[PDB]
């Protein structure tokens, strides 16, 4: 059934699986017409698609060419999602295909258990856990990705760069939902951590900047710091 | 004007025949029913004093033949049987009705309450929802499960029910995936209509038949089934214009027989919920939804 706080290390275990989220699909800014109504632009999105034991992303780029004449889009976004998902696993050959999808977002379920009748054994399982994929958007080179793209494009990274070379992928998971919950909470203050120091340097290769083991350590612990800060603002405690 | 004659009457059992009942007390002189209407398909259905569990009855039609009932001490249970000798079941009937030992089926003339409940019932239906070919009577009771329900274990005594599930294969086209799983169109007039049904008066026998067994048998797979059929309809955006009609007859007349306090384990709040104020056909129901709103609205 759902994932949550008691069945954590089962991500990091040796059964193929898939976390998909949905919340970068269809993305909008809203303005005035000249009558004075309001009216939505549609921008390049994103499936966010990520085997937490590899750190392999599947980037699946959504172009707003997608949208043009649909009605419901927002409704429409979870399924062309689900459609996606679907092609993705069918492309893959057999050893390499889910024996899990976990969708971040409970409204994916009946869309994605839809599109996958033909894999009845692939599980499609929700999750209590509040993770924080929505702000992929906030990793540079991924945002670009998306915004330059012209056509419907599938880009593949590794959203953990080297670290599996020194860290387990239980703890690179921790790193990377650490980051990605701080540039949630105060992007600009998490990207200024993330570059302040003009030596440490992002590979061509990579995503995130070549820390130090100890360096991480450092890093990790101003995340902390602005996490808890925001908080007690957001709450005033 | 048909009889169902009762051997005897050893235990003491509330006996039902369609919406109408009766209490037999312990070895009192009750020798059955008579002035059973001809034309309709018919039920007689037992609770035993003593065990309050196991709702059971027989499906019947006396056009197919001369039926009975007669306790079994072995079983523990009052069985239908045929009577083949037609001279000996007469002879039979007769003697019963001459000492007045039977109850007349009470029908009022205005009522077409059971016309109304079993418009598209047909006996030869139930012998195949219900699969036990050496009797021309069908067997019932509470417990009994549904070939779906087994799916998800003893398939002589299963109700056939036709199996109807949204996220199945047949369900859903492939490439027609969000199209079919929000408009069942498809699925109501290919696959079951066209397909598997052959026309909608064998739909709406299957349907009336599983709220009958609902209603008088407790029995859950029949409930459920009962709503599966009502929901594919109204979550169909393209039903034909007289099938809306009548479903909302069918639906009026059932809402208006049921107990008043069952509909708490009887009526699915969802299923009603959506099929009277969300579906495609939340505004082609107006006798249902009158009825519904005016005796359950709490439910809604």
């Amino acid at each position: 059934g759902a994932m949550n706080s008691s069945n954590y290390a089962e991500l990091f275990n040796n059964d193929i699986k898939l976390f998909v989220d949905d919340t970068n699909v269809y993305r909008v800014t809203v303005h005035k017409t000249f009558e004075g109504n309001v009216a939505t632009k549609a921008i390049n999105g994103c499936i966010f698609t990520l085997n937490p034991k590899t750190g392999h992303l599947f980037l699946k780029i959504i172009h707003t060419s997608v949208w043009a004449g649909q009605k419901r889009l927002s409704q429409l976004a979870k399924w062309k999602t689900a459609e996606e998902v679907s092609a993705l696993v069918r492309s893959l050959p057999k050893e390499e295909q889910p024996k899990q999808i976990i969708v971040t977002r409970k409204a994916m379920l009946d869309p994605l258990e839809v599109h996958m009748l033909d894999f009845p054994n692939i599980a499609i399982r929700p999750t209590e856990l509040r993770l924080p994929f929505s702000a992929a958007m906030s990793i540079d080179k991924l945002s670009d990705v998306v915004m330059k793209a012209t056509e419907p494009q599938m880009v593949l990274f590794n959203i953990y760069d080297d670290w599996l070379d020194r860290i387990s992928s239980y703890t690179a998971f921790s790193r990377l939902t650490l980051l990605l919950r701080a540039l949630k909470t105060n992007e600009e203050s998490a990207k200024m951590i993330l570059l302040s120091d003009p030596t440490i340097t992002i590979k061509s290769y990579h995503l995130w900047p070549s820390f130090t083991d100890e360096q991480w350590i450092t890093i990790e612990s101003q995340m902390r710091d602005l996490i808890l800060t925001e908080y007690g603002r957001k709450y005033n405690v | 004007m048909n009889t169902v004659p009762f051997t005897s009457a050893p235990i003491e059992v509330t006996i039902g025949i369609d919406q109408y009942s009766f209490n037999v007390k312990e070895n009192q002189p009750f020798h059955g029913i008579k002035d059973i209407p001809i034309g309709h398909v018919h039920v007689i259905h037992f609770q035993h004093a003593d065990n309050s569990s196991m709702r059971y009855g027989y499906w019947f039609d006396c056009r197919m033949g001369n039926f009975y009932i007669q306790y079994d001490p072995k079983d523990g249970l009052y069985k239908m049987m045929e009577e083949r000798d037609g001279a000996k079941f007469e002879n039979i009937v007769h003697n019963f009705k001459e000492r007045q030992m039977m109850v007349s089926y009470p029908k009022i003339d205005e009522d077409d309450t059971w016309y109304n409940l079993t418009e598209f019932v047909q006996m030869d239906k139930i012998r195949k929802i219900v699969r036990k070919d050496e009797n021309q009577f069908s067997y019932v009771d509470s417990s009994m499960t549904t070939v779906q329900e087994n799916e998800l274990s003893d398939p002589a005594h299963s109700l056939n029910y036709t199996v109807i599930n949204f996220k199945s294969r047949e369900a859903i086209r492939p490439g027609h995936e969000m199209e079919d799983f929000l408009d069942k169109s498809y699925y109501l007039n290919t696959v079951m209509l066209q397909g598997i049904f052959k026309n909608s008066s064998n739909y709406f026998g299957e349907l009336q038949f599983a709220f009958l067994n609902a209603m008088f048998f407790g029995n859950y797979g029949s409930s459920l089934q009962w709503h599966a059929m009502i929901e594919l309809i109204c979550s169909s955006a393209t039903v034909p214009k007289h099938m809306l009609d009548k479903l909302d007859e069918i639906l009026y007349y059932q809402i208006k027989t049921l107990p008043e306090q069952y509909s708490d384990i009887l009526l699915n709040e969802r299923v009603w919920n959506i099929c009277l104020y969300s579906s495609f056909q939340k505004n082609s129901l107006h006798n249902t939804e009158k009825i519904m709103e005016n005796k359950y609205p709490e439910l809604l």
